[PDB]
């Protein structure tokens, strides 16, 4: 798992990590 | 007694929901008593009042201090902690959390609110895992008052599922494909930038942006007969609110466009009144800002080929219409609170 | 000898076509020698050089005087008369008119160019009535050199027809529905204003705007086996160029998404090379500006349900890709000039 | 009795004006009895009701037939003749024409309405030639009841002139420069296309577009002491309504930002009440949609350097605020009718 | 030998800078050997190649693996650590860090790169605190080779300062006011959402958004004689790149528009060649995409009142032109390295 | 036929009258 993927695990609300199903 | 509500995540949905409730407060069994959000009460009171999409809130005064937002004298206590396990839900006597952060959509995540003392959680998004999912007007009467975590599905599922239910009962849906041409949302970047999804990385107001979506598959959660029979995609485009579903279905009973429209019109006047609106007017997306229906059928666009291939097109205000349904689901839970 | 070309209507298509030809001029059998347009040569030279979508033309110098536009020393005579019957086509020895005004799409209208002395007309739009219609890569080899008026169909038909042909030959298309999520075009109003079409009346950069379209039915002109088997609509959205076709087909031979993609990929490498491009990349509309293909399949979006219901999604640069096809059709007519 | 009004040109200003009047109809001396426009009444009733900027008209029902638009039971006769000399102003007993087409701004043009039977014309734009010009709140009390053709100036002049009058009377304006960062208007092109102004030719929702403005020099028409002392430009930007004036003045009396703000605030509460609004709020353009003031001073942006160089910034809803002023001027004429 | 460069923050500026360097690599004293960013290398190679503003990178192939981005066979090592103290600058032998994250603009923040092993830091933004600030073409020759942390100022400062220097040396600037009508940037919100700046909180592609700017006062950093003499603001508007500065100066030597233009034109051909471009063309913002100048004077817009009040208007590509200046400054440091 | 419809017959290239099939 990449550092970026760990970042999104730790900061799921961050701009880089948001997934809205729409 | 009133069901005491806290909003977790005071974003587009959290604030649309708050404004929906403020307008319907007289007939409500809910009392919004708390907000948790990453920002502070003064910033959030400003955003609640001054909305680029909804306009200035003028029904009541909106003020704030260090601890609360005030909406016409009515005090809403505010806290700011990203970890729901730390939230003062027992201390504030919270019955129901509206989970609108986009982050706590699994049972383990949403259950952090239960650990903090809330009695139930309503997730304003698809749930992950085995979370009971409801679309008001489709299956909300199957809600079980013993459930502690529920999902109100997505905005697109709320538009599509009522239409699918009416078409399935009239003609028998065998398979169906969906595309939502959808306003951009806050998960997309303003200019090209880091994102776990390479499409959402791209400048949202400059592009047509495809994304995968579970919204069509999710219709099978609320219409179980159609589990596995629906799929689709999203195309995000440079409008800030209001979206449109294009649904192409393979049906069992041969039909023509006129009959498809009449079936939906009949439902909109009876069993789906308030959920589906039927329109023969030649309108555009801006005209559906603030519409309270989950789905507005654009009847002029309906077409059928060979009896069995049906296309229907339905508008939805993805922020406000969906938030009206969140409020409807919460009021339903309150009416059936055991 | 060179086929002498005049452009009637120096708009988005007329100017894109001119820039397409200027880039391909070395291998061309065409010589653009005249322009008719409602505006003057100096204004039109400015717009030819300074394009909000294509950028500044830098391959050659573009200048103008009262009578001509000069593109690298090459002189293009200019006139300004809205009535084609008055145009100097015999005086200028015009062989072929590129009819890009949007106005003369019937045989009676386009024939006004023949009366003025041109030998043939290529309409950059669907023809009205019985005008032979071609999509390069689908049926352009059926062109008959005795035809005096032809149509290159619409941008959407040029995107959809190659995909339909490949899918029909592999799986057998029984019926199909289309929606194009399409950039706005100059037929729509900038702010809400008078229009014969109440949807095109509405502010184009602020709205999702449905319109009816013959583009799907028109595939049946270029694939005659599918006459009457296709239909669809358009949704115009606030991007200024690049569009995407969503096509849902009922097919005879059961398939799965992987096979659908491989069939289109194979065609893109062989019989449809240069017409269909196949992509597995997660791109967005801006990335397809200037693409030379009629159709770029977005392979990640392909889906199939129940073996027989197939969804494919294809991008197209509606200005530049279509203008490349206009040039291709004109070069084909020149190669077969009797 | 009532001054009978016809609207010539049922566009953004014509329709905003109609809605302004419909909302102020109870206390009006005006009766809108007729409309002339390019469109037919059914198209125009549709556009009057469904407005991308103003939203759906709520205050009364709007319908139409072949001959009239109906607004809340009030029947407005409609005609469609682009030559005003042919209009039925005598037969309809028209007293006052609101000239909102944009193309009859000279005396010779506007006088065509007088030949057709109207008594007076109010041009919703700067006049061309020797036409008396009024800005309500600045010089409308100087209205000469014998004048037959008047101008309400431009939207930018209506924003700037009240602020200039206040600053001039308090500090003495020696010179001043303006730039309006202005929403695009219907005179611009949606996609690059010919225009007499090579910059207004360019895709309006894609570009910052500099253009000339007479608004600075026109302030000298309504404040004669300042003739020749002001100049400026416009930058049209990709918003569909609401604009902002940036005014940098060289003043005689040395001052500081706090005093400039105090002076404008005092004026907004007294001599300029209803014309200038004073705001200390941190708002953006969308928040000023529908504001009734000619000018909203954004007090947080005021700055002064060296005593004599003063910068002020003022918002204006260029469609709605200006149309409120057209109505105010028409009411003033009706109350001083000869 | 080569100065080894790492980019910290691979955003709009980091990636524009990378493309600038890739295009000027043949004559460079810099070797970009490393990138640190929030994202992984595969995401960043994708964004480097596919750019909504710059288009697809054409000059060389761009690929990636788990460890590196590859640009034309050149391997750039990648890491993802948001605390610069942990970065492998010693191991990678980094001489110069391009600090483009936006969040390490103070000496204490930028010095974290020095602790990690880098020798110098160039901040792509105004510095916070006592950081030497340079504008190429204005004061970069004053570079002190002993400095370890420097700032290249802002995009607006790089546009305004060259024009101010020329006007000051010719006419004597006593005071000046600026407004930049500026494309939105990634610091703004796509839809209304919390932000420390209540206006930058508001939907960026829907609004004109006033915001503070230090750019006027920062001109006093690079032209010390003008400290305290300038002020101004920004208006962020719905374009994604390219901005324009409107500067109104109070000057000592009385002049006229023709002379102001002559002076700037002369400077653009001599002392400011490559920094200021002088244009008499009637262009719009899209036409300045990719322009290499810091400032493009729009000479048609120059005006002067009363001898002493001078207005000039200058375009700038805030992403690309600024990144060209970052590269120029880095090259200057590399050529004066100690 | 309305005056507007006659206008579009006489001025098919006018902004009020353009129909591009797209
Ligand atoms: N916007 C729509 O059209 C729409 C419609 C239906 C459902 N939804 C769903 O609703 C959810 C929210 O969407 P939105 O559009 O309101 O997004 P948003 O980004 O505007 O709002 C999210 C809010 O939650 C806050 N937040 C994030 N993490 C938090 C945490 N750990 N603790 C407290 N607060 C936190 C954010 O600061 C923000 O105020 C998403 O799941 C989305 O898919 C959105
Ligand atoms: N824009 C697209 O994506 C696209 C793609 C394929 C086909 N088309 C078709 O091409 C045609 C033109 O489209 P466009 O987008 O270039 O429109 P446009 O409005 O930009 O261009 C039309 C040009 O023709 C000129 N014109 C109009 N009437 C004329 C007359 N009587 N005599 C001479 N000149 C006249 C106009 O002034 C303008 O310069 C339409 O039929 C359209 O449907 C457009
Ligand atoms: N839009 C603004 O912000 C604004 C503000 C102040 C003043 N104005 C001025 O108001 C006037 C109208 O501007 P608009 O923005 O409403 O433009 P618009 O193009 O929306 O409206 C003009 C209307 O007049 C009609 N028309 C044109 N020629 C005609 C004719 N010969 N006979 C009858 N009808 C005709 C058009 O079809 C249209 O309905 C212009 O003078 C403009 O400068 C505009
Ligand atoms: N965009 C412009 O027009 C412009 C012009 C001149 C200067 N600037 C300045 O340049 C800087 C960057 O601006 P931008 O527009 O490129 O912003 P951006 O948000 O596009 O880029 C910032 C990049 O840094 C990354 N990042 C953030 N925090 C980080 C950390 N702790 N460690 C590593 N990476 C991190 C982000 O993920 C992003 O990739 C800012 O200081 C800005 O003020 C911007
Ligand atoms: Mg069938
Ligand atoms: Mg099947
Ligand atoms: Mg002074
Ligand atoms: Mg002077």
């Amino acid at each position: 798992k990449t550092s970026f993927q760990q970042y999104c695990d730790d900061n799921p609300d961050a701009a880089e990590c948001r997934i809205y199903d729409d | 007694s009133m069901v005491r509500v806290a909003i977790n995540g005071f974003g587009r949905i959290g604030r649309n929901f708050m404004r929906c409730w403020l307008q319907r407060k007289a007939n409500s069994k809910l009392e919004i008593v708390g907000i948790n959000d990453t920002s502070d009460p003064r910033t959030n009171a400003h955003l609640l009042k001054y909305d680029s999409m909804l306009g200035i809130f003028q029904d009541a005064e909106i003020t704030a201090d260090d601890d609360c937002i005030y909406a016409g004298g009515h005090a809403v206590k505010c806290v700011s902690d990203r970890n729901p396990e730390n939230l003062p839900w027992s201390a504030w006597g919270i019955d129901l959390v509206i989970e609108a952060t986009g982050v706590f959509t699994s049972r383990e995540g949403a259950s952090k609110h239960l650990s903090a003392g809330a009695k139930k959680v309503l997730i304003t998004a698809p749930g992950k895992g085995n979370i009971p999912t409801y679309v008001v007007g489709v299956n909300h009467h199957t809600y079980d008052p013993s459930e502690d975590i529920v999902s109100n599905a997505s905005c697109t599922t709320n538009c599509l599922a009522p239409i699918v239910k009416v078409l399935h009962e009239a003609f028998g849906i065998q398979q169906g494909m969906m595309t939502t041409t959808h306003s951009y949302t806050g998960d997309q970047r303003l200019l090209d930038a880091s994102h776990r999804d390479l499409r959402r990385a791209r400048a949202a107001a400059m592009n047509i942006v495809p994304t995968s979506t579970g919204a069509a598959k999710a219709v099978g959660l609320v219409i179980p007969e159609l589990q596995g029979k629906l799929n689709g995609i999203a195309l995000r485009v440079p409008t800030p609110n209001v979206s449109v579903v294009d649904f192409v279905a393979q049906v069992e009973k041969p039909t023509i466009a006129e009959q498809v429209n009449q079936v939906i019109k009949e439902a909109s006047e009876t069993t789906m009144k308030g959920i589906i609106h039927y329109s023969e007017l030649e309108l555009v997306s801006s005209d559906y800002r603030g519409h309270n229906a989950s789905s507005i059928l654009d009847a002029s666009l309906t077409m059928v080929l060979g009896g069995n291939l049906v296309k229907v097109v339905a508008w939805y205000d993805n922020e406000w219409g969906y938030s009206q349904r969140v409020l409807d689901l919460a009021e339903h839970m309150a009416a059936h609170w055991a």
